[PDB]
């Protein structure tokens, strides 16, 4: 119920979250990897298909729910889990991830023992991340089957009324 | 099963905020839960530090984290403000202060050093007055 | 007087919160609230 | 709600392994979750009491 | 302030640790202070 803004500062401990925060250079606030999503992903048919059919636009639109990630993201990293049960804190992130060491089952020593090998490794695996999304083509296949049924079963509805059904003639006219 | 016969941990499925507990009760084809749940209230923003060295030692706190209002240290609880006095009964030991980034000076405070001592100044004081016989 | 308009959603307050690498916050007070919750169990039968 | 908001004890429903953290990003009629997973390297056997 | 609460003693362990050595230096400080 509150709109997060990201802070000017971006020194977060050693991490590097550049490839996952809002860019301002596009006119749309996305990020990079929101922007190879909505890259890999494809969408006249869309206008033939007047005869009564309509797609009527979401009510949210791109920007909002672009904005409700930044939100999201700008609390995870600042507020830790707390944004989620009440008033927001603020709480450093390089003693909360040692909170979520803790949690795991290992004690505090060994984050800050290794903070800056820890930062290397994360940033490394982000890094790596967009390269198993950029080179094959079936990473998207769980949101690509969505629009391929639903046009799939337009376009079967729409060629149904060729058929003539056993009548004289499938033309209305002309019976 | 999971909220009203235990107490449930995962967040923002039995209520909002940290759980308590759950009654039901019946509605016409359905049923209604009343959950009792806690919220943490107007807070308070301090100076942390991650640790603490004080004879060239890095101390850790056991559970808790180390708070400061300006001009002592402290050590509380995660979700209530309730400072105490450090104490080796609250941090433990890792390590020599040189590598971790961040970390204060301060003096740590053992609480069974003064119980020792409360045997040792009477050690002292029974010598001082066995000095002379 | 009274009229329809129409407008642009709005999302909520922003609230920015100042991070910084050496501020924690802790509460000093707590509150115990009461949440309803409703959910369907069973329709009614029937029969033909 | 679970994997974001904090962290779950729930195994292999956060990520393969032990789970830290998560990331949400947006996508067309989707959503894309980033899990930051913690798994243990080599290892070395002991004898034990 | 505490509801309930009933009459006891509460017997750190530290005690007796202590006076196993305590007691026994107090018999030695006897020895030590008399002659
Ligand atoms: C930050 O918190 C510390 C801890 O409470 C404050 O230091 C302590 O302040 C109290 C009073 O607020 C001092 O108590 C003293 O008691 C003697 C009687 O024994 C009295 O004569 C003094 O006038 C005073 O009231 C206490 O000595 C002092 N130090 C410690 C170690 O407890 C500190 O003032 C707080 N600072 C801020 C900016 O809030
Ligand atoms: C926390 O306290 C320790 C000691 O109480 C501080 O270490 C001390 O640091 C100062 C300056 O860095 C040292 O003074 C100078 O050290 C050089 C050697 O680098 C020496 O050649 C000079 O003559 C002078 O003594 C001091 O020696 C050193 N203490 C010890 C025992 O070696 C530390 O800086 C403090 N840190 C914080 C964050 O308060
Ligand atoms: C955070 O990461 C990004 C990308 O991983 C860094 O941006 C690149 O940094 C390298 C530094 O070797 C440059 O050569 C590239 O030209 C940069 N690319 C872009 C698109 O900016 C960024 O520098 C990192 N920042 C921090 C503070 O770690
Ligand atoms: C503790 O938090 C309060 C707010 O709850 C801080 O006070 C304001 O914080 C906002 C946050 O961006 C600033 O824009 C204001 O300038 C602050 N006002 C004042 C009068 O400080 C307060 O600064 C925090 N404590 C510390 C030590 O920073
Ligand atoms: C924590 O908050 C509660 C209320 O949310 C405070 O209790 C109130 O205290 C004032 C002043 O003493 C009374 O006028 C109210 O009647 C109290 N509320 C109720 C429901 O009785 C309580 O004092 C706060 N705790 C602290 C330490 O400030
Ligand atoms: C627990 O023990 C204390 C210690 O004796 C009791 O406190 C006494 O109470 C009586 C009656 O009120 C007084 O006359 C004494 O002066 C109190 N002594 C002290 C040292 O406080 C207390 O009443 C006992 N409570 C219970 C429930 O047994
Ligand atoms: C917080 O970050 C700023 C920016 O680099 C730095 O100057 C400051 O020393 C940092 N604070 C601590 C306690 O390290």
């Amino acid at each position: 119920k509150q709109i997060y803004k990201t802070p000017p500062i971006k020194y977060f401990g050693g991490f590097n979250f550049s490839q996952i925060l809002p860019d301002p250079s596009k006119p749309s606030k996305r990020s990079f990897i929101e922007d190879l999503l909505f890259n890999k992903v494809t969408l006249l048919i869309c206008a033939q298909k007047f005869k009564g059919l309509t797609v009527l636009p979401p009510l949210l639109t791109d920007e909002m729910i672009a904005q409700y990630t930044s939100a999201l993201l700008a609390g995870t990293i600042t507020s830790g889990w707390t944004f989620g049960a009440g008033a927001a804190l603020q709480i450093p992130f390089a003693m909360q991830m040692a909170y979520r060491f803790n949690g795991i089952g290992v004690t505090q020593n060994v984050l800050y023992e290794n903070q800056k090998l820890i930062a290397n490794q994360f940033n490394s695996a982000i890094g790596k991340i967009q390269d198993s999304l950029s080179s094959t083509a079936s990473a998207l296949g769980k949101l690509q089957d969505v629009v391929n049924h639903n046009a799939q079963a337009l376009n079967t509805l729409v060629k149904q009324l060729s058929s003539k059904f056993g009548a004289i003639s499938s033309v209305l006219n002309d019976i | 099963s999971e909220c009203v016969l235990g107490q449930s941990k995962r967040v923002d499925f039995c209520g909002k905020g940290y759980h308590l507990m759950s009654f039901p009760q019946s509605a016409p084809h359905g049923v209604v839960f009343l959950h009792v749940t806690y919220v943490p209230a107007q807070e308070k923003n301090f100076t942390t530090a991650p640790a603490i060295c004080h004879d060239g030692k890095a101390h850790f706190p056991r559970e808790g984290v180390f708070v400061s209002n300006g001009t002592h240290w402290f050590v509380t609880q995660r979700n209530f403000y309730e400072p105490q006095i450090i104490t080796t009964d609250n941090t433990f030991v890792s390590g020599n202060c040189d590598v971790v980034i961040g970390i204060v000076n301060n003096t740590v405070y053992d609480p069974l050093q003064p119980e020792l001592d409360s045997f040792k100044e009477e050690l002292d004081k029974y010598f001082k007055n066995h000095t002379s016989p | 007087s009274q009229s329809i308009i129409a407008y642009t959603m709005s999302l909520g307050a922003e609230n920015s919160v100042a991070y910084s690498n050496n501020s924690i916050a802790i509460p000093t007070n707590f509150t115990i609230s009461v949440t309803t919750e409703i959910l369907p169990v069973s329709m009614t039968k029937t029969s033909v």
